[PDB]
């Protein structure tokens, strides 16, 4: 027979997909095409979340929003998992890729404010519509190697949002300047705490990072 | 109360544990090393205790050396050997890898002997029961023992190295 013991392991779900959304403030000033150091700071934005790798481990991801010099309603998005150990995880975001391009990409602004295009460093942009995915690449440190040897990478895709809209996807409208929207599908190790039935006869499972799996019906 | 003839161990260990770096120092080993102790029986009935010490390789990730030595007290004696297949040929260790989803990948003994790609994980262990008792036992006298660390490639009832606090311990 099946059974089904109290504690029993949920092994841990590395993120395959973040749904991120945020808006940056356009009341920053802009930059002229030459800034310093300085300058690019007081326009620039940066922010952090989390993803899983299949251990189970969070890793912070790093975004900062850095406006595009001299160009407006454009900001570069530089990526990096693990911004203390930025050199080894080698992060890469493209589009459709991961491979041959670097961990950045600029992401312009319809004029009202919605998501217009993003494009990487490659020359792969976006189509005129449509949901904007970006692919996110970098090493797991702690992960044994390939069949051939290189050191194994975990690749997720993040979702800006759908072209010309709002509420599920970044914007650029003018003051405030925050993260709206955090789900990401990965999680750590879990284990079985206890069980719940539902008005339906659905019997479902709790785990300790809050899973809920079902079983069945009566 | 019977000779145990099998120890089942599962729950996890933590991939977070840093190395042992230097042949590190005494405070530096306990930082990275996780026991278990255990209850068990012999054939006439007496109760001897089983410490396995699961502490990360230095230089390989997703490697653990275990260390088992019944009644630790006991120094030298004892003998404690475990060795999958073999035991003469063997020490009191063996090296536990995982693979990239922290499930159960290969045990490897002092030898080189190693479990198959797939199936149970059996180590064996062997050591001299004494204690006085007043007829004797002769030669060094051992006591084969078994220890199932569960089945490759699943977390039923398996040990795992995931990325959370350790949880293995022994049961039944």
């Amino acid at each position: 027979d099946l059974n089904i013991p109290i504690g029993q392991k949920l092994d841990a779900k590395a993120t395959t997909s973040v749904n991120y959304a945020a808006n940056l403030d356009k009341r920053l000033p802009e930059l002229p095409e030459g800034a310093n150091r300085a300058q690019i700071l007081e326009s620039t934005w940066s922010t952090e979340f989390k993803v899983y790798d299949s251990f189970g481990e969070a890793h912070e991801l790093q975004i900062d929003f850095a406006r595009v010099p001299g160009e407006v309603n454009a900001w570069r998005a530089t990526v990096n998992v693990d911004p203390t150990n930025a050199d080894a995880t080698a992060t890469r975001v493209g589009i459709g890729t991961t491979d041959g391009v670097q961990n950045s990409f600029i992401v312009r602004f319809d004029n009202n404010g919605h998501l217009a295009s993003v494009t990487d460093t490659a020359g792969n942009v976006t189509s005129p519509a449509g949901q904007v995915l970006v692919q996110i690449s970098y090493n797991v440190v702690g992960a044994n190697p390939d069949e051939a040897g290189a050191p194994t990478r975990h690749t997720f895709d993040v979702n800006l949002g759908e072209i010309g809209t709002s509420k599920n996807t970044i914007t650029q409208f003018s003051d405030k300047s925050t993260t709206k929207a955090y789900e990401q599908d990965g999680y750590t190790l879990g284990y079985l705490e206890n069980f719940r039935i539902d008005q339906s006869g659905i019997i479902t499972g709790v785990y300790s990072n809050g899973v809920r799996q079902e079983i069945g019906q009566i | 109360a019977k000779a145990t003839t099998s120890v089942n161990y599962a729950x996890n260990l933590d991939k977070r544990l840093p190395e042992l770096p230097e042949g590190a120092n005494r405070a530096q080993i306990l930082e990275s090393t996780w026991s278990t102790e255990f209850k068990v029986y012999d054939s006439f009935g007496e109760a001897h205790e089983l410490q396995i010490d699961f502490a990360r390789v230095p230089g390989e990730v997703n490697a653990w050396r275990a260390t088992v030595n019944v009644d630790p007290t006991n120094a030298d004696a004892t003998a404690t050997r475990v060795g999958i297949g073999t035991t003469d040929g063997v020490q009191n260790s063996f090296i536990v890898r995982f693979d990239n989803n922290g499930h159960l990948a290969s045990v490897t003994d002092t030898a080189g002997n190693v479990t198959s790609p797939a199936g149970q994980v059996l180590v064996q262990i062997s050591y001299n029961v004494v204690g006085a008792n007043p007829d004797e036992a002769g030669a060094p006298t051992r006591h084969t023992f078994d220890v199932n660390l569960g089945e490759i490639g699943t977390s039923k009832n398996t040990i795992t190295q995931f990325s959370d606090k350790s949880t293995t311990k022994a049961y039944e």
